[PDB]
RNA sequence: CCGAUAGUGAACCAGUACCGUGAGGGAAAGGUGAAAAGCACCCCGGAAGGGGAGUGAAACAGUUCCUGAAACCGUGUGCCUACAAGUAGUUAGAGCCCGUUAAUGGGUGAUAGCGUGCCUUUUGUAGAAUGAACCGGCGAGUUACGAUUUGUUGCAAGGUUAA
RNA sequence: UACUCGGGAGUCAGACUGCGAGUGAUAAGAUCCGUAGUCGAAAGGGAAACAGCCCAGACCACCAGUUAAGGUCCCCAAAUA
RNA sequence: GGUUCGUGGUAGGAGAGCGUUCUAAGGGCGGUGAAGUCAGACCGGAAGGACUGGUGGAGCGCUUAGAAGUGAGAAUGCCG
């Protein structure tokens, strides 16, 4: 019958810049994932993309409660025998904050082709300077 | 009126060995297709050459078309009646052998 | 303007001159049907019923009494030798909306 | 008398083969795999004819929640207020209003806010 | 009786039951015999007493 | 009673061909057309085979020759497809292409949710337990004479004949 | 509903879970009994996936509503109560 | 025609039907095209039944009964 289904390009997609100073990693990532998915619009159609673009600055000051800065480990395997490698969360925050935020957010997106398209809409910077001033992004405040 | 054709029914060559040469002269001018068939070293080339020249001849005689403005409109190979033979293997058993035939069709039309 | 009427155990949004398909109603082709259960009238002014907007009705005209396309309901259980086949064809009533009150 | 089996088997198998038009590979050509494909498709249709209603209700709920969070209200609070105010509009119509009659949706949300307090 | 309207007495004739013709009739695979005994075999069974 | 996998093993040069030292075992194989009127003549080719012409109601009836299904092999094209993890479908669905036994129509489908074939045998099988390469034909509770019980019909303290 | 008379059967490899016992080592997805449930012959929702555990019994259609176990930050519907 | 209670299901019991070949009677169609075959978006609660168009080139349905060599996806099934 009669239920509204959106079409590609029919919904405006905006740009946001989010300051990540002091916020917890997961509590920031949940909000950002909801923004990327497009769940904050009454036009939300599950099978297409209606979400927004997100820029995250000051990723080097993201928060980690407890002893997570030393006791949380990130693992990789190269698919070669005995080729497992580890890395602690504080080390990545010091050295590659962008990749820490990207892993955290990527774990919270759907695991299909649409999720892989949504991941490409996230730009993470360790400093306070971004190169997307041409898109005229707005400021988004959490919660 | 505008197309002529000729077929070669139940030629002894197998279809898979003639299709590989037919796939070369499709949609080409006859003057070039004859040279294509003349300089390719396969066993199916003389048969297809004879079929193509027959089609050109009966285009020129039956329908009075211009030779220099002809192209190979379509060419295909169909299966024919196969002959069943045998080959004596070791320890007293025989194995099947298929002596396959084919039908070759080419159609020439002006362009 | 438009209204939200309730008919057939479910609710429908109707505008004037629209064509709608509903559950089978008692009526003949060309008759006049009125809906006395209106939940919401909108368009340049909004009045909400609790649960119904009293005094408001929608008038419609019967266009067709028929049955939908055929379905085939089929069930089976593997390894238990159980199958069951059945065809279905749901009857409907087609209406055209005349006026909203 | 003898009853040889002609004309009856082919007619019955061709219907099943025709029912499997559009299936990959030999599932639309051979009777034995086409039969299994058709049976499985009927079973899947029977199950999804039930799952469709749940799927659409979930979509409507998500859409209403998104539209009502812009009025500083949850879906939970809005639904409670609507029940408490006496309004009996289902999620389908509310989602429609949220999409393309947002003013009327805001009116209903205001009434729900009145009911809560 | 016109020989084209012969209607025999009602209830005097019934339809013979044919076993082993598909699972829709309830007498399909095993044909009313159960599973794998002496009584499921052709000509199988015990004496009268 | 059968109608060319049927009916004799054999509808046709069948106890033949073929197999075995031997006794012996033992097939496959029907149909042009009403009438050969069975394609004079021209063209390509060594020929086969074709394209015209002609005969014929029909040659897409041209010597496995009435009909000519499926597996299988090809040619042309409308929609989709080279960042994707897939019992191959089903439900939601844009875009593009069409136009029917005319009706809330047809084809293909980017993307999203759900989803471990059929049979047999088992307490329990998606099962790393069994069977099947695919398509077609053939292939399994019957008959005679007795026993018992239910239904129907005729007559009824009687009913009924067998050779 | 129960009982009597008559026609027709199939079944006599059971499984796990809670409780009461034996054998075992107060081991076993062990074995053998008593009692109740579920599977067998039962789909649907929850335990990630999962015959036997918890909720609950599919006549068919619906783009309707209220609830059960279990849940409401994101994957994933619903409290960043 | 109504009220109430029901309608998961293996082995298995009971009931009602579809379709195939042949026979009997009535009544039909077919060289202005039969059976078969191919394609469709039609009809019935199921097994199933029509209609239209191509190919085919001489036989075939319908109604009421009766009789069975009576319906195949599997047997390391037989033949092609
Ligand atoms: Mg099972
Ligand atoms: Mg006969
Ligand atoms: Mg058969
Ligand atoms: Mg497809
Ligand atoms: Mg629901
Ligand atoms: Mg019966
Ligand atoms: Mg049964
Ligand atoms: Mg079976
Ligand atoms: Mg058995
Ligand atoms: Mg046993
Ligand atoms: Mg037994
Ligand atoms: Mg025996
Ligand atoms: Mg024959
Ligand atoms: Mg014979
Ligand atoms: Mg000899
Ligand atoms: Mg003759
Ligand atoms: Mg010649
Ligand atoms: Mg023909
Ligand atoms: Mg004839
Ligand atoms: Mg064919
Ligand atoms: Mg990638
Ligand atoms: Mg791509
Ligand atoms: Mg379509
Ligand atoms: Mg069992
Ligand atoms: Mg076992
Ligand atoms: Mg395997
Ligand atoms: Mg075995
Ligand atoms: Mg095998
Ligand atoms: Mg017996
Ligand atoms: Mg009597
Ligand atoms: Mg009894
Ligand atoms: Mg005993
Ligand atoms: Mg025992
Ligand atoms: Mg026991
Ligand atoms: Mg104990
Ligand atoms: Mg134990
Ligand atoms: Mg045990
Ligand atoms: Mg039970
Ligand atoms: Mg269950
Ligand atoms: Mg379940
Ligand atoms: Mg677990
Ligand atoms: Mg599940
Ligand atoms: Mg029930
Ligand atoms: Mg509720
Ligand atoms: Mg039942
Ligand atoms: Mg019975
Ligand atoms: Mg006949
Ligand atoms: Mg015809
Ligand atoms: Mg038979
Ligand atoms: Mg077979
Ligand atoms: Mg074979």
């Amino acid at each position: 019958r009669t239920t509204y289904m959106a079409k590609p390009g029919e919904v405006e997609r905006k740009w946001y810049v989010i300051d990540a100073t002091g916020v917890s990693l997961g509590r920031l990532s949940s909000e950002v994932a909801s923004i990327l998915r497009g769940k904050n619009k009454p036009q939300f159609t599950p099978h297409i993309d209606t979400g927004d673009f997100v820029i995250i600055i000051n990723a080097g000051k993201i928060g980690l409660t407890g002893k997570k800065a030393t006791d949380k480990i990130y693992y990789r395997h190269s698919q070669y025998p005995g080729g497992l490698k580890s890395r602690t969360a504080g080390e990545m925050r010091t050295n590659n904050p962008e990749k820490l935020l990207e892993l955290s957010i990527k774990g919270m997106l759907p695991k299909n082709s649409l999720g892989r398209q949504l991941f490409k809409k996230l730009h993470v910077y360790g400093g306070s300077e971004h190169e997307h001033a041409a898109q005229k992004p707005e400021v988004y405040e959490l919660r | 009126v505008t197309s002529a054709k000729a077929v070669a029914k139940t030629v002894r060559i197998a279809p898979r060995k003639a299709r590989i040469v037919i796939d070369l002269i499709r949609g080409k001018q006859v003057g070039e297709a004859i040279a294509i068939l003349k300089y390719t070293p396969r066993s199916a080339s003389p048969i297809i050459e004879k079929v193509l020249k027959s089609a050109i001849a009966n285009a020129e005689h039956n329908y009075d078309l211009d030779i220099n403005n002809l192209v190979v409109e379509e060419a295909f190979v169909d299966e024919g009646p196969t002959l069943k033979r045998f080959r004596p293997r070791a320890q007293g058993r025989a194995s099947a052998i298929n002596k396959r035939t084919s039908h070759i069709t080419v159609v020439v039309s002006e362009v | 303007m438009y209204a939200i009427i309730e008919t057939g155990g479910k609710q429908i949004k109707v505008e004037a001159g629209q064509e709608i398909y509903v559950e089978k109603l008692a009526g003949e082709v060309g008759d006049v049907v009125t809906f006395d259960k209106v939940l919401f009238v909108g368009g340049d002014s909004a009045k909400v019923g609790v649960p119904f907007v009293d005094g408001a009705t929608v008038t419609a005209k019967v266009e067709k009494q028929g049955r939908a396309k055929k379905l085939t309901v089929y069930k089976y259980k593997p390894k238990k030798n159980y199958h069951k086949k059945q065809g279905h064809r749901q009857p409907y009533t087609k209406l055209t909306i005349d006026a909203i009150n | 008398p003898r009853v040889k089996g002609g004309t009856v088997t082919r007619k019955r198998r061709k219907k099943i083969v025709k029912l499997a038009k559009g299936y990959y590979g030999s599932k639309h050509l051979l009777f034995k795999v086409a039969n299994q494909a058709v049976m499985k498709s009927y079973q899947y249709a029977y199950r999804d004819r039930r799952q469709k209603k749940r799927d659409f209700r979930r979509l409507w709920i998500a859409r209403i929640n998104a539209a009502a969070r812009m009025q500083d209200l949850s879906y939970s609070k809005l639904m409670h207020g609507l029940k408490l105010a006496g309004i009996d509009i289902n999620r389908k119509m509310l989602a429609d209003l949220a999409v393309n009659d947002i003013a009327s949706f805001n009116t209903l949300a205001d009434s729900a806010k009145k009911a809560l307090a | 009786m016109k020989l084209h309207e012969l209607k025999p007495s009602e209830g005097s004739r019934k339809e013979r039951n044919r076993v082993g013709r598909g699972t829709g009739s309830g007498n399909g695979k095993t044909s009313g015999r159960g599973h794998k005994g002496q009584k499921a075999r052709s000509g199988g069974g015990v004496r009268l007493g």
